[PDB]
């Protein structure tokens, strides 16, 4: 329970540092070159392909 | 953008929904105007009717 509330907390505060649209929502990040088949899977793996 | 096209046709849609529904209470309400006017002519019909009976009784009464 500790560390799902963890992960909900560590989820709501990530929540806190967004930027919305006007009912849309953009955001930047940083992840690495080598990392970026897993970020593309994961990203594929998303409800649109973004 | 797709996602811009989405949201401009999801803001209109609840905007038409709004206005949909809006709307079919004004028609309720003009309904219902149109209802109590017809009632009232009754009412005005009813008493000209009774009135022209009680002008002829008079006069015949006279």
């Amino acid at each position: 329970l500790w560390t799902r509330a963890q992960d909900e907390v560590a989820r709501l505060k990530a929540l806190e540092e967004l930027a919305s649209g006007r009912f849309g929502f953009a955001l930047l990040g940083y992840v690495p070159v080598k990392a970026k088949p897993k970020v593309e899977e994961a990203l594929a793996r998303h409800k649109e392909s973004v | 953008s797709k996602l811009e096209a989405i949201l401009s046709q999801e803001v209109e849609a609840e905007i038409q929904a709004l206005l949909q529904e809006a709307e079919a209470k004004a028609e309720a309400v003009k309904r219902e105007a149109e209802e109590k006017a017809k009632a009232l002519l009754q009412a005005r019909e009813r008493a000209l009717e009774a009135q022209y009976r009680a002008a002829l009784r008079r006069a015949e009464s006279a």
